[PDB]
């Protein structure tokens, strides 16, 4: 399978440049068929950046976004790139790299350009002007106890998104619920992951959540003790 | 300056049949393009549904069910999305696409599809007291987690004492689950002197025409 997968800086100033790169795996980039970046504000819908074309490496890009946009390639390391120069608010998305279909697909269709068949996963870049904020792990205690018992972190104060969760290093996945976060006045965010356990749990099994918070370079294995 | 013009929400009954529109404006003709079709689902990108040109070119799409089909309203000048027997994870964000040679490839705002025949389902509430370690540094965040209801309308209001709370309240919107539930969260973020000052502070959710309260009391 052409797996795709976009890195990049989470966070990125107001007119500096964000910089992408999509990786590819299990496929070769060269071949009739565009490499496309699409974005996605939170909650808002898909908007097209531009594509490069696999074995021409020919540029398309938005009109409304020709000055400020690159889309490179490297066959080297078979992956492509995409730099969007002095950015705004208003280039907060997610964004993904996509792959369309193979020639064979598209027998006298114009080129597919606008078919997305194989999508990365897509990474969130935020462009703001507040600092990165690491986070502070706090134990959400399990409370007379219920049949069920409910432990968690609560993961206060950071900046920007986002914050993954696991339990006990994956190990625990049933009864997990990783909330939404909210965000405050103070342009810091929170979040509480919950894992949801029987009551004899309690007295056999350690609990530890490990939160991940990529943009501060920080990871967090906190135990939630039960007092 | 064409833009492609789509209904932002839809609802419909399990089992019905639906036409989603992706009408093109006046300046362009929709029998000249092709109406690319991509559906998503909460917390997962965008999958190529079909597109749909005339009856001798399209394509389906490798797991698209048949009861997804392409068309076109040239009357309405408007790309057609047509769903059969709607199942209740057909609920989904749907988005039509064109490639125009000077504007480049234009996407429709989307359409939002809902299936109205699910039950309601009143929300779980859990109230957490802040941390000891929080406590430490003079400082405590009440935190009320609400899962599994459905609508995902909700209030959350605060009480200290059984009184109203004026100030400190921070609640999420609605989310989806993996089971087309809806969760929230809402923080009340006081300092510890605040949290000692009250005999006990309660988490309140009123949903549809009823309320769960949630109280907990400084040590």
């Amino acid at each position: 399978q052409v797996q795709l997968q976009e890195s990049g800086p989470g966070l990125v100033k107001p007119s500096e440049t964000l910089s992408l790169t999509c990786d590819v795996s299990g496929g070769s980039f060269s071949g009739d068929f565009y490499w496309s970046w699409i974005r996605q504000p939170p909650g808002k819908g898909l908007d097209w950046i531009g594509n490069i074309h696999g074995s021409s490496a020919g540029t398309k890009y938005k009109p409304s976004l020709k000055s400020r946009v690159t889309i490179s390639k490297d066959t080297s390391k078979n992956q492509f790139s995409l730099k969007l120069s002095s950015v705004t608010a208003a280039d907060t998305a997610v964004y993904y790299c996509t792959r369309g279909p193979l020639s064979r697909i598209v027998a006298g269709f114009g080129r597919g350009i606008n078919w997305f068949d194989v999508w990365g996963p897509g990474v969130l870049v935020t462009v703001s002007s507040a600092s990165t904020k690491g986070p502070s792990v706090f134990p959400l205690a399990p409370s007379t106890s219920e049949s069920t018992a409910a432990l968690g972190c609560l993961v206060k104060d950071y900046f920007p998104e986002p914050v993954t969760v696991s339990w006990n290093s994956g190990s625990l996945t049933s009864g997990v619920h990783t909330f939404p976060a909210v965000l405050q006045s103070s342009g810091l965010y929170s979040l509480s992951s919950v894992v949801t356990v029987p009551s004899s749990s309690l007295g056999t099994q350690t609990y530890v959540c490990n939160v991940n918070h990529k943009p501060s370079n920080t990871k967090v294995d906190k135990r939630v003790e039960i007092k | 300056q064409p833009v492609l013009t789509q209904p932002t929400s839809l609802s419909a009954s399990p089992g019905a049949s639906v036409r989603l529109s992706c009408t093109l404006s006046s300046g362009i003709n929709v029998g000249s393009y092709s109406i690319f079709w991509y559906q998503q689902k909460p917390g997962s990108p965008p999958r190529y549904l079909l597109f749909y040109f005339s009856d001798s070119s399209k394509h389906q799409g490798s797991g698209v069910p048949s009861r997804f089909s392409g068309s076109k309203d040239t009357s309405a000048n408007a790309g057609l999305l047509l769903i059969s027997g709607l199942q209740s994870e057909d609920e989904a964000d749907y988005y039509c696409a064109i490639w125009h040679s000077s504007a480049s490839v234009l996407f429709g705002g989307g359409t939002r599809l809902t299936v109205l025949g699910q039950p309601k389902a009143a929300p779980s509430v859990t109230l957490f007291p802040p941390s000891s370690e929080e406590l430490q540094a003079n400082k405590a965040t009440l935190v009320c987690l609400i899962s599994d209801f459905y609508p995902g309308a909700v209030e959350v209001a605060w009480k200290a004492d059984g009184s109203a709370v004026n100030a400190g309240v921070e609640t999420t919107k609605p989310s989806k689950q993996s089971n087309n539930k809806y969760a929230a969260s809402s923080y009340l973020s006081l300092t510890s002197d605040q949290w000692k000052s009250h005999k006990s502070y309660s988490c309140q959710v009123t949903h549809e025409g009823s309320t769960v309260e949630k109280t907990v009391a400084p040590a």
